[PDB]
């Protein structure tokens, strides 16, 4: 029971009504939970990814995909240029 | 101007070479050039696994070889995914593919980021069946993979002929 | 420095029990114990809340020991056996605990990097010894 | 020269070629042209195909649903959407089209030509080449050119008989003779 | 280690983002990877908000009435309360239309929630996936192309979820049919649809399929207009960082004005906390965003850009006039709508409120009547009345909004004249010639020359964004003031109190706090006891804000040597801490304005929204 | 009820997620103010970065890229800098100040060097 602060919330006359169940059950926590804890992995994995930064072998001794090489070579999706802009045509 | 022997007027798609099915080089719209074939080739060999059970299991339910429990006798194919889903034997089954699917998740994490050097569909179960010929053990991998394909095929064509056609079984 | 990794600084010895020789086959015993904890850890996480058709009469915990029948009991014991005598250690390994089971997921992974796989096993294998020493007595006592 | 020496520009008469372009869309747009090409032998072969497709069913018939193949040639294409044939042969004409020439025109079939560009897989050379029934050609050049353009006059002359019959059936009626 | 000073901390969390002076992932593929570690944090926060909502909410007992139940968000378990204040609390409420969003999505139960749920999480490690590995090859995705398609998808859900869907016959299979069958998914209705009080759900689906394919076609365009003309000279992150936070800046803005004018979530307008939440939320947002786009435009300029003939450098060739007369354009504003209201306070005080200037706004008043009214309200300009109007919640204006609307302007300007001359004066000025060899900021340049407090660029947003806040909450006051009015009935005693200042604080801020105080005294405490107690927190988080700005750093830095003194003379201490370990040192000037900054917008958001909350309740 | 769910769950998780997360974060933080590679990416001359900046420069020197880089020395831009100065003596010789002294190669050697011993990697011995 909750003692109402407001004036509309008199007025009005709207009802916190309370859910007679709970509406998720423990089953589907635990599911949620646990997907959250595959993606808590891999988040740990992005944190040790980018803090390292990226080394240096890689984009040097890994040859570009044929996508990669002919967009560098001709010039697209941002290359050609030192921005991102995820916006760009 | 290899030329991909599939498609005569295409040029193979060149990051195809030195794997299993690349001497066809079947890769119109071609996209191992855009995505990586090891990728390419988990999700190929995993869809053709899947599909390769998931045939027999659809022939074998449709023809009557039901389990021992009740709760799976008198369940055809089509009402069987919301049958055992509410019977919780789906939830169970899921439970194993997703640590199944946990162990392909890392293996692919790790492949792909270079860390592990495991092959494209290996998930380390088997090495003792593998012919241990070269030649042999390339061929025993294209046989999976045409099998595979196949089956994919052949599922796709099962599975909906038989729920456009309710009223039949496995010859359709 | 396989097992220490943060917590700590040093081997954790205070009864001074390793001394060299003992410690390999120590540490095969903790690499097992702590195998072995994981799982039985998963195993009372999860039958309270899905039950392997057949089995949706069993009692969990350890009234599982006083129900599924003795003859059930010894199967599980002699494949547990089975694997223990006719597994043996691979080869090369590093020890009593290489078993070769994902081992080639160790191949060409530097030092650090096998090692830290080798810390996180043992860490994660010591928390869910614990975690299975106080999920039994809880259960038994209260 | 004209038309980067394309194929289709010569005369019936003699070496006097006909070199048909009023308004000079070939001198205009000379990087485009094997576009121009490609599209002229994509229309020329499908109208092929199509009156050949406007004159047989006036002869036979598949039997099928009785409602697209029991009709006419200009009310057959609504009730054959309709049945599930043309939705089917739609599916195996674009399956053809997408991997066929969206991937011998563009260098990255998976990337519309906006974000690709390119489109240097169409040469001069390999316009119409699909590399389909090449073992048929003869094996000289000169007969190579002359079965080249041979085609194109087929294509086109295909092209204006599609448009007419159709046009005509639309018109009237009737069956292969659409006249009043 | 960590022979370092506490300096160290605050000097590099300054810059803990700034990724161009991290050397490691200085490659645009690790910024778009941050980018997709930033999406990933959005979805899993949708998660969270759609978890509790599903868990520990009403949202199957929000569908059948949402005029009579209010939304909870979720469930309150904190130790501290009293079993009293346990049994008071329900659950914490919602003050955000997250209810509404998902009714008019077509969430009809929590069991969708929850795979919404889900689903989220699956989209989070997705991201988190994509940004393990940057790429050339992930660069390609984006694009005003991949926008657009996303708005074509999301009409293709909303024709899925439309009331009408049930009525639409299956146009892909059974053809288009008639007009009315299409009219099922696809409207444009206009304006509010009556009962929901909110754009139809059809007229929504039709918008993004039409928003979507008219993207697709204006970036093809752009890219054939980049096939000749083809220049990419000036190539910065900070460039297209300022165009994309420009252009979010007023999309956001736009968006706050056009979802309180033309609500799209169903009912909506009936829920008036958060309407005002959402408004106001949106305009602080697109107020940031616009800040923060003049910020990198000028960090551009500091650290990215090289003198041309181009259209910066024509800009800074003549940055004096733009600066003069942007300055002349605040004075005016300032200086005018200062003294109108205050000589409608000295007229209202004076009991002639006759004689107050109240200046009609005649201008938009013209607009409202000519191009939006359907019905003779003011009757310049236009005087017809239409024969089918449509329905939604443009605000009537009258003489107060006129001068609200010139105090807008003057912050809006001031902020911009701010913006514009810090951006302009990195290239340097004649206190600071050399201004762009010391970065975008910096402490000062000492006292000599008279003194350089604040003249570096980055003190140049400082101070800007406190005329940020200040314009906001000016236009935020505005809407909420006449809201309040309109939902209350008054609409005259706003249209008479707001012409002077003392009515903005009696009628506005004093009368409207007095159930929010009321939150707990010795009777008890209510629901509004959180926002009494975050009204409070505000005010102090802001006075502490006050004391980082007012107070700089020497005085604090000879204190914290003493302090360090006391701790080195202390017993049973000095055999411990030598100070050699993260030296304890006093906030360096740059660190101080910037956290007193923090400080004081942080007490701002959280005393408005305390303050929205106890008056909007 | 209503209250279980988010009661059970929250005593286990709140204690945990606010005290024992928020704990270890901040000693952990604590730990990596003393840790080596403390903000490594951001302290000039780190050995992690340091070591990062000299392994860049071995990929650079052993896989060449096809496409042109931004120079790291601009003057290292030039295709040709023989022919950059054998120009520049020609042009200065046909614009010398009478018969000057001053040569160009000088001029160069005078202008590149600088005396900036307290400029890092200067005081790494570098
Ligand atoms: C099956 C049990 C077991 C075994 C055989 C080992 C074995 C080992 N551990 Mg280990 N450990 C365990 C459990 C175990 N651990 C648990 C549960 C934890 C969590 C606290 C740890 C935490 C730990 C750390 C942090 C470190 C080790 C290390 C080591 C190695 C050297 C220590 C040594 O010589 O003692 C081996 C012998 C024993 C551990 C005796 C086990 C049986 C004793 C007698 C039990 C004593 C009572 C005990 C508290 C149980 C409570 C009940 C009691 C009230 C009756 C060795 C390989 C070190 C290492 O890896 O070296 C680099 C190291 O740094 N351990
Ligand atoms: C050691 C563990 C264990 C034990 C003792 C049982 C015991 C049993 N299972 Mg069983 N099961 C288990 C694990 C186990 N299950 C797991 C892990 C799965 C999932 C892969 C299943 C899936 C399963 C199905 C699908 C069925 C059984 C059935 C049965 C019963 C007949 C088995 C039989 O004749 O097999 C003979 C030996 C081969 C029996 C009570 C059947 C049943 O329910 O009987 C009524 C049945 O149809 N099981
Ligand atoms: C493939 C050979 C094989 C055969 C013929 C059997 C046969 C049997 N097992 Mg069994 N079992 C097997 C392999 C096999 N098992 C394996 C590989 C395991 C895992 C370790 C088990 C684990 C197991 C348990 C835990 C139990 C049985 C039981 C049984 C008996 C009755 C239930 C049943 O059939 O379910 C199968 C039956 C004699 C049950 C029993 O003892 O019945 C009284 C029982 O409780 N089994
Ligand atoms: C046929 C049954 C069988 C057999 C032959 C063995 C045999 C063995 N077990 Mg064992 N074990 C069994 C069943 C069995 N186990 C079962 C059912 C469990 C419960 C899961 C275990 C749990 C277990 C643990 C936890 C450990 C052993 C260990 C050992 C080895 C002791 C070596 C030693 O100290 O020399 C004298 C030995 C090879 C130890 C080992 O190999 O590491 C030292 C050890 O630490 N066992
Ligand atoms: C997508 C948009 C975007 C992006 C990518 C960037 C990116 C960047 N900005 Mg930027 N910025 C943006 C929007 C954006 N900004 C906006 C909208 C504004 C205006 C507000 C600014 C204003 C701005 C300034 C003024 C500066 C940057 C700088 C930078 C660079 C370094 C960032 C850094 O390390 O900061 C460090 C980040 C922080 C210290 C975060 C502060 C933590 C907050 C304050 C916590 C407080 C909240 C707290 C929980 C509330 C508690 C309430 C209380 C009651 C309990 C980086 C390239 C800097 C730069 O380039 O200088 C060279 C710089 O000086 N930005
Ligand atoms: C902009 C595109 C867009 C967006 C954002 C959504 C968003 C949503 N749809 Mg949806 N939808 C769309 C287009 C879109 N739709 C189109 C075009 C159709 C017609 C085919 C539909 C048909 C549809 C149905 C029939 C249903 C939804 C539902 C939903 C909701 C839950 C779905 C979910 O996460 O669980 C499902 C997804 C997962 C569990 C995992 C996510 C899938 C992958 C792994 C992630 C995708 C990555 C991303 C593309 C990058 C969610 C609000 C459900 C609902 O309750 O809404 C009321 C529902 O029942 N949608
Ligand atoms: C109430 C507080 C207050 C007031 C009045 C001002 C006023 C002003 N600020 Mg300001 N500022 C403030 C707080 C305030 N600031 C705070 C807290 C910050 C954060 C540090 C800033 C940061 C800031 C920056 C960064 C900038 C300004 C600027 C300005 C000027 C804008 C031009 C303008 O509006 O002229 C109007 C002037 C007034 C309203 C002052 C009052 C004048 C009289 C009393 C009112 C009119 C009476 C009547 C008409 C005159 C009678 C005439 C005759 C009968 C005698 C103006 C002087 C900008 C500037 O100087 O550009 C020109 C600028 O760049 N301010
Ligand atoms: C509700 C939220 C509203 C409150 C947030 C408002 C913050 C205003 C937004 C401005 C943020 C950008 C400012 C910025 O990065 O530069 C603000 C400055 C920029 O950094 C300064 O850069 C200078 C050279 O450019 C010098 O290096 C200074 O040493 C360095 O501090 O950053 C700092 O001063 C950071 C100190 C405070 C860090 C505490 C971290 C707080 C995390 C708790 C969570
Ligand atoms: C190549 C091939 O073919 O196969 C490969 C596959 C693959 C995947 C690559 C491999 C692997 C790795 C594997 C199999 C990794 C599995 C790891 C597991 C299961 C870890 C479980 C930890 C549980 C813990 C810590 C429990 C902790 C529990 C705690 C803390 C509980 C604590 C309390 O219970 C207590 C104590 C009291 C309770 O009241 C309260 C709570 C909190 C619940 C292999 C081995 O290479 C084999
Ligand atoms: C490996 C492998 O597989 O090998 C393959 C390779 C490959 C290349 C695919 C092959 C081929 C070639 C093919 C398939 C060739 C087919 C060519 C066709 C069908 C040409 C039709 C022309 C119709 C025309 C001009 C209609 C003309 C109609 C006209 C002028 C009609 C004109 C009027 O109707 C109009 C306009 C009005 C009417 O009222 C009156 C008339 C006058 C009748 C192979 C060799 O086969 C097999
Ligand atoms: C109060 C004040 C200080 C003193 C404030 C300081 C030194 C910061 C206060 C630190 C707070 C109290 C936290 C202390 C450390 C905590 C234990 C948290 C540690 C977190 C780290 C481990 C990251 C200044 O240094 C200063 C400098 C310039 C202008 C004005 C002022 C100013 O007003």
């Amino acid at each position: 029971e909750r003692i109402p602060g407001g004036k509309f919330t008199k007025a009005q006359g709207k009802i916190v009504a309370t859910p007679d169940e709970d509406g998720f059950t423990d089953s589907e926590v635990a599911l949620a939970l646990i997907i959250a804890a595959v993606v808590l992995y891999l988040a740990i994995e992005v944190t040790k990814s980018l803090f390292y930064g990226e080394d240096p072998e890689t984009t040097a001794k890994g040859p570009m995909t044929p996508f990669e090489k002919r967009v560098v070579e001709k010039g697209l999706f941002g290359s050609r240029g030192d921005s991102y802009s995820p916006f760009r045509p | 101007v290899k030329m991909s022997p599939s498609v005569p007027y295409l040029p193979y798609p060149e990051r195809l070479e030195g794997w299993v099915g690349g001497e066809k080089g079947f890769d119109p719209l071609r996209t191992s050039d855009i995505i990586d074939v090891y990728w390419l080739r988990e999700a190929e060999l995993k869809h053709g696994r899947i599909c390769m059970l998931a045939t027999l299991g659809w022939i074998s339910v449709d023809a009557g070889w039901r389990f021992e429990a009740e709760m799976f006798q008198g369940v055809s194919v089509i009402n069987a995914h919301n049958k055992m889903v509410e019977m919780g034997v789906m939830q169970q089954m899921l439970s194993i593919v997703g640590v199944c699917e946990i162990f392909s998740l890392y293996l692919i994490k790790e492949g792909l980021l270079g860390k592990i050097q495991r092959k494209a569909g290996d998930y380390f179960i088997g090495k003792n069946f593998l012919p241990k010929e070269e030649d042999k053990a390339k061929d025993m991998q294209l046989k999976e993979l045409e099998n595979g394909r196949l089956a994919m095929l052949a599922f796709s064509g099962i599975c909906t002929q038989a729920n456009l056609f309710p009223e039949s079984h496995f010859p359709y | 420095v396989a097992g220490v990794c943060a917590p700590l600084t040093e081997k954790f010895d205070p009864l001074g029990l390793g001394t060299e020789e003992k410690m390999e086959q120590f540490t095969a015993a903790e690499i097992k114990h702590g195998r072995c904890a994981m799982i039985a850890c998963l195993g009372y996480v999860l039958p309270e809340w899905f039950r392997f058709p057949g089995c949706e009469s069993y009692e969990s915990g350890l009234g599982a020991l006083g129900s599924l029948p003795a003859e059930g009991w010894f199967q599980l014991v002699a494949l547990i056996g089975a694997h223990e005598v006719l597994v043996k250690p691979r080869e090369g390994g590093l020890g009593a605990f290489d078993f070769g089971l994902g081992s080639e997921l160790l191949e060409g992974q530097s030092a650090e990097e096998v090692e830290r796989k080798q810390t996180v096993e043992r860490n994660n294998g010591r928390l869910a010894m614990v975690g299975f020493a106080g999920l039994v007595s809880q259960e038994l006592m209260f | 020269e004209f038309a980067g020496g394309l194929i289709g520009g010569q005369s019936a008469f003699a070496s006097q070629e006909y070199n048909f372009d009023p308004l000079g869309l070939a001198e205009k747009f000379p990087e485009q042209l094997p576009f121009f090409r490609e599209a002229e032998l994509k229309h020329g072969r499908i109208a092929m195909l199509a009156w050949v497709g406007l004159v047989v069913p006036e002869f036979v018939r598949i039997p099928g649903p009785e409602k697209c193949w029991q009709a006419s040639a200009v009310d057959a294409h609504s009730a054959c959407v309709e049945t599930g044939a043309l939705t089917q042969v739609f599916i195996f004409c674009g399956t053809l089209e997408i991997c066929g020439t969206w991937a011998k025109m563009n260098p990255m079939p998976y990337l519309p030509l906006s974000q690709s560009g390119s489109t240097g897989g169409l040469t001069m050379e390999n316009a119409g080449d699909y590399r389909l029934g090449v073992n048929f050609l003869p094996d000289e050049p000169e007969k190579v050119k002359e079965m080249k353009l041979k085609e194109l006059k087929n294509g086109r002359l295909a092209m204006l008989a599609f448009g007419g019959a159709i046009t005509q059936a639309t018109l009237t009626g009737s069956g292969f003779p659409w006249l009043y | 280690y960590g022979r370092c000073a506490t300096q160290r901390y605050f000097q590099v969390l300054g810059n803990i983002h700034d990724i161009e002076l991290n050397e490691s992932l200085n490659s645009p593929q690790a910024i778009q990877a941050l980018s997709f570690g930033q999406l990933s944090v959005i979805l899993l926060w949708l998660a969270a908000y759609t978890f509790h909502i599903g868990w520990s909410g009403n949202f199957e007992a929000f569908i059948d009435n949402p005029l009579g139940v209010q939304p909870i968000n979720h469930f309150v378990l904190d130790p501290h309360y009293s079993q009293y204040k346990v049994d008071t609390t329900i659950a914490a409420l919602t003050n955000h239309p997250i209810y509404h969003w998902l009714m008019t999505v077509g969430f009809t139960s929590n069991a969708q929630i929850y795979r919404f749920t889900l689903g989220l999480e699956i989209t989070a490690a997705v991201m988190l996936v994509l940004s393990l590995a940057p790429s050339v090859g992930l660069l390609s995705m984006g694009g005003l192309e991949v926008v657009s398609w996303i708005s074509i998808c999301w009409a293709g859900h909303l024709v899925n979820f439309a009331p009408g869907a049930a009525n639409l016959t299956n146009v892909v299979m059974e053809g288009p049919g008639s007009l009315g069958n299409l009219m099922n998914v696809l409207t444009f209705n206009g304006g509010i649809q009556l009962g929901t009080q909110a754009l139809a759900v059809s007229d929504v689906a039709h918008h993004h399929v039409a928003i979507g394919i008219v993207g697709l076609w204006i970036s093809a365009l752009l890219r054939v207009s980049k096939y000749a003309w083809n220049f990419n000279t000036q190539s910065s992150y900070h460039l297209d960082l300022s165009l994309s936070l420009t252009v979010g800046g007023i999309l956001t803005s736009l968006l706050a004005q056009q979802a309180y004018v033309y609500p799209a979530l169903s009912y909506l307008p009936y829920d008036y906390l958060t309407t005002t939440s959402l408004y106001v939320h949106h305009q602080y947002i697109g107020a940031f965003l616009a800040t923060g786009g003049f910020v990198h435009g000028g960090i551009f300029l500091v650290r990215d850009y090289t003198l041309s003939n181009d259209l910066v450098g024509k800009l800074l060739a003549t940055k004096a006039t733009v600066i003069s007369t942007l300055s002349w354009i605040t004075l005016f504003l300032g200086f005018h709508a200062t003294g109108l209201y205050m000589h409608n306070d000295a007229m209202a005080a004076f009991g002639v409120p006759q004689k107050q200037i109240i200046i009609e706004p005649v201008f938009a008043e013209f607009i409202q009547q000519v191009f939006f009214l359907g019905t003779p309200v003011y009757g310049l300009g236009s005087a017809a009345v239409s024969s089918t109007p449509t329905l939604s919640f443009l605000p009537i204006i009258s003489g107060g909004d006129f001068l609200v609307h010139h105090a807008i302007a003057l912050g809006l300007h001031t902020t911009v004249l701010v913006l514009i001359k810090g951006a302009l004066d990195s290239q340097g000025s004649y206190l600071f010639p050399d201004k762009q060899s010391f970065g975008y900021g910096f402490a000062c340049d000492g006292p000599g020359r008279g003194g350089t407090c604040d003249i570096s660029t980055w003190d140049s947003f400082y101070l800007a964004f406190f005329w940020v806040n200040n314009t906001v909450a000016w236009f935020t006051y505005y809407f909420h003031w006449k809201v309040l009015s309109l939902w209350q009935s008054s609409t005259a005693v706003f249209d008479e109190n707001s012409l002077y200042l003392m009515g903005w604080f009696r009628d506005y801020l004093w009368q409207n706090c007095a159930a929010l105080l009321s939150g707990y005294d010795s009777l008890g405490s209510n629901d509004l006891a959180v926002w009494a107690w975050a009204f409070l927190l505000a005010h102090l988080a802001w006075a502490t804000g006050f004391m980082f700005l007012i107070s700089w750093r020497g005085y604090w830095q000879e204190l914290i040597d003493t302090v360090i003194y006391m701790h080195l003379k202390a017993p049973f201490f000095n055999e411990i801490w030598s100070a050699d370990v993260v030296t304890p040192v006093a906030l360096s000037i740059v660190q101080a304005r910037f956290i007193g900054l923090a400080h004081y917008v942080a007490g701002f958001i959280l005393t408005y929204l305390a303050f929205v909350v106890g008056a909007t309740s | 009820a209503y209250g279980d769910g988010p009661k059970k769950w929250g005593a286990v998780l709140l204690p945990l997620t606010i005290f024992g997360v928020g704990i270890t974060a901040m000693g952990t933080f604590v730990l990596y103010t003393f840790s080596e590679d403390f903000f490594w990416a951001f302290v000039p001359g780190s050995k992690r970065s340091m070591e990062l900046e000299k392994k860049k420069k071995e990929m650079a020197e052993k896989y060449p890229s096809p496409v042109v880089q931004h120079p790291a020395d601009p003057l290292a831009g030039l295709v040709n800098r023989a022919d950059y100065e054998k120009g520049l003596e020609e042009a200065w010789d046909k614009v010398k100040p009478k018969g000057s002294t001053v040569t160009v190669e000088e001029k160069l050697k005078e202008l590149s060097t600088q005396n900036n011993p307290h400029y890092w990697r200067n005081a790494i011995k570098s």
